[PDB]
């Protein structure tokens, strides 16, 4: 059974010199080498530590590597702390005919304040109401901080059942853009007055008023 | 239990009293496991330290 | 340099077979040891299987013993992989690893990978609704365009317009989860209006595990 | 995923103070009280650490523990080393309400040396035959020690499948006894020769032979 | 001076319900904490709950999170433990543990406890044979006896001879693991050939799961 133990996020720091701990509980680690590797999130791994104390070629002198046996840790240290691309790191041994892996150690970090948010709405068309199915989609997007609230309004009184929200996610356009779906009825959709998707923001509130008129 | 004590630096039983190795060692250390040859049903007690 | 390519995924099978294949070269195939590595998406590294460099020695997890199975041949430079009885848990990104000296010296060597995604009971057909927004005014969000995919399991759906002719201004939508579990999405691009009638709209929507391509055309109500 | 590591067998020595090393990966152990605790096998567990320093009243003052917070270990010490009962002991801390436990630490070592081994047979009689199935039992007993092989010898081929041997047992003769059991089938009982179960010892070796002519 | 008496336990029964019961005295009930822990036949220790003084607050193991529950009473001195949907690991022992502060003092109390086993397979009656050696000569370990049970389940198995009259020479060997999983055992009783004939030799055996109490006389062949 054997592991080995690392944190999750640390070198959270600008440009200074940290270390970063592995260490293994069931046997010692100094008994076999021990290497320590990274992967860019989305593409393929490499390797910055092999033979425990060497570097590939091409790989920058910046990092560092030691190993300590009186509390039988594993420590690799990072020197100039550059631009480099955010990554998580692996602690990696051998204890008898197979290969154990680490947890891994995430590392990410090394103009106008206030955006309006654009809301579109897309009734149901001819195509879906005759296939009773009708779908009211309330779109939001350019928005800081991504803390809002979608709920929907109806003729006399707000609905509950039938609304879901997905989490904000990151585009391109340095903001953040958010979608919610509803699921109603053609019965209901004649036997209202005007349908209402509302949002919520930090001291804002846009409101949008439509009409089963078509 | 006592493989660590073979590298040079750590002491013990062994390190001290049975095998010493240089702190200047420039070479390997092959170690395997072999218990069914080495210790029949019985038990082996041949072996003196 | 060395190339790795491995292409061995891209459909989903509750507990059947799956063949998987790296393709390596610049290297001889004969000397040195080659690994199998495997990850989830959004979790940390494990180590899957190796092999020696006759495939004389062979040896795996205590998760995956019993199954199984890793195949080589140094006529053809490539490697064989064949799992059996697969689970919910395979959805991982598999790396054929290659080794330098042994177990110890570590592993120096990963391939891009192929995607690989498990899911049980089939699928079912998506349901695909292209709106038509014929009547809406400018400083909006979407000028006039829409397509909207629901009913649809697993992640993911390749979604293109017109054939993947036009890249500019699309914008796809992730995935929502509703009362039943069941993952929704929309995909809006920003084009004039003044081209509904003078200009063609196919939304392309492909489901690999639904093994479905449907084109629809988009006409204005 | 708080959890504490300890080994499983140490202090296997007469007469002297040796130290007994809990250890902890997720936090630090030192943030929270840890006691150490011994269970007697066949019956209800005691302490013999409370409070990470003390000891209960009865408790006898050979037995003291300590923290090292540089390797964030817990270290427990016996000095006296007595004719005290084969136990194990194990590891507890308190991470957020929940409780964790150690996965345990064995400590149980604190006339004539030939014995003539004793071997019955019972062959089966008309009364096992008539139920279609025949019973073989290879019994032995009074051996020292306890680390034989039972075979079993047909007329032309030793069997493989179909025996099965339960570990030796501790009688009131100070010495031990094991039982073999063999099933077969009457068509084979008639078409051999001579049936024979071999036993295996240290340097001795006791054969046995019947015939199916009764 | 504090007495704990468990009695919860004793039947075999899958994904069912079962009751314990810790019964305490010699203290104050409604002043300190108690807990409930378990631990594997010859395995490590775990814990299982914690209870308040008042029984406001109860916390389990992420195991038995949505199952499991525990209730209390300061009149009678009592502690309830119910557990469902039961599973093959739940073969432990149950000590009801007593706090004196709290969580971090430590447990300090532990009860001689109740053996709990769960087996989904059900008992069934022992096959008796007992053996009868007419012709066998002297200078051997049995003279002339024999009585044989097999396909038996579960252990264990109370074994007479005569109705308890006689005692001495009396050896059981103990049970056996065949291919299938399946127990059994002899017993052997060193008694005079001269009584062969001259004496009722009868063999008692008894299975309380099973509650077969067959009793068969021993004749020579």
């Amino acid at each position: 059974n054997f592991m080995l133990t690392q944190p999750h996020s640390v070198s959270e720091s600008p440009g200074k010199t940290v270390t970063i701990s592995c260490t293994g509980s069931s046997g010692s680690i100094a008994s076999n080498y021990v290497q320590w590797y990274q992967q860019r999130p989305g593409s393929a791994p490499t390797t910055v530590i092999y033979e425990d104390n060497q570097r590939p070629s091409g790989v920058p002198d910046r990092f560092s590597g030691s190993i300590d046996s009186s509390s039988n840790s594993a420590s690799l240290t990072i020197s100039g702390l550059k631009t480099e691309d955010e990554a998580d790191y692996y602690c990696q041994s051998y204890d008898s005919s197979n290969w154990v892996f680490g947890g891994g150690t995430q590392l990410t970090v090394l103009g106008q304040p206030k955006a309006a948010p654009s809301v579109t709405l897309f009734p149901p068309s001819s195509e879906e109401l005759q296939a009773n199915k009708a779908t009211l989609v309330c779109l939001i997007s350019d928005f800081y901080p991504g803390a809002v609230t979608v709920a929907w309004k109806a003729d006399s009184s707000p609905v509950k059942a039938g609304v879901e929200t997905t989490t904000p996610s990151k585009q391109s356009n340095n903001k953040y853009a958010a979608s919610s779906y509803l699921s109603l009825t053609p019965e209901q959709w004649k036997s209202h007055r005007s349908y209402s998707c509302q949002v919520t923001h930090e001291g804002s509130t846009v409101e949008k008023t439509v009409a089963p008129t078509e | 239990d006592e493989v660590r004590q073979i590298a040079p630096g750590q002491t013990g039983k062994i390190a001290d009293y049975n095998y010493k190795l240089p702190d200047d060692f420039t070479g390997c250390v092959i170690a395997w496991n072999s218990n069914n040859l080495d210790s029949k049903v019985g038990g082996n007690y041949n072996y003196l330290y | 340099e060395v190339q790795l390519v491995e292409s061995g995924g891209g459909l989903v099978q509750p507990g059947g077979s799956l063949r998987l294949s790296c393709a390596a070269s610049g290297f001889t195939f004969s000397s040195y040891w080659m690994s199998w590595v495997r990850q989830a998406p959004g979790k940390g590294l494990e180590w899957v299987a190796n092999i020696k460099q006759d495939g004389s020695e062979k040896y795996y997890v205590d998760s995956v013993k019993g199954r199984f199975t890793i195949s080589r041949d140094n006529a053809k430079n490539s490697l064989y992989l064949q799992m059996n009885s697969l689970r919910a848990e395979d959805t991982a990104v598999y790396y054929c690893a290659r080794g330098q000296l042994g177990p110890w010296v570590g592993v120096d060597y990963w391939g891009q990978g192929t995607l690989v995604t498990v899911s049980s009971a089939s699928t079912k057909g998506p349901s695909v609704f292209p709106l038509a927004p014929s009547s809406k005014s400018t400083s909006g969000g979407t000028a006039a365009l829409g397509c909207l995919v629901k009913d649809y399991f697993p992640e993911p759906v390749t979604v293109s317009w017109n054939s993947g002719a036009l890249t500019s201004g699309v914008h796809t939508f992730p995935a929502v989860l509703q009362s039943s579990g069941l993952y929704s999405l929309s995909s809006v691009v920003t084009v004039p209006s003044s081209s509904l009638g003078t200009q063609t709209y196919i939304c392309n929507v492909n489901h690999k595990p639904s093994n479905t391509k449907v084109d629809k055309k988009v006409e204005p109500k």
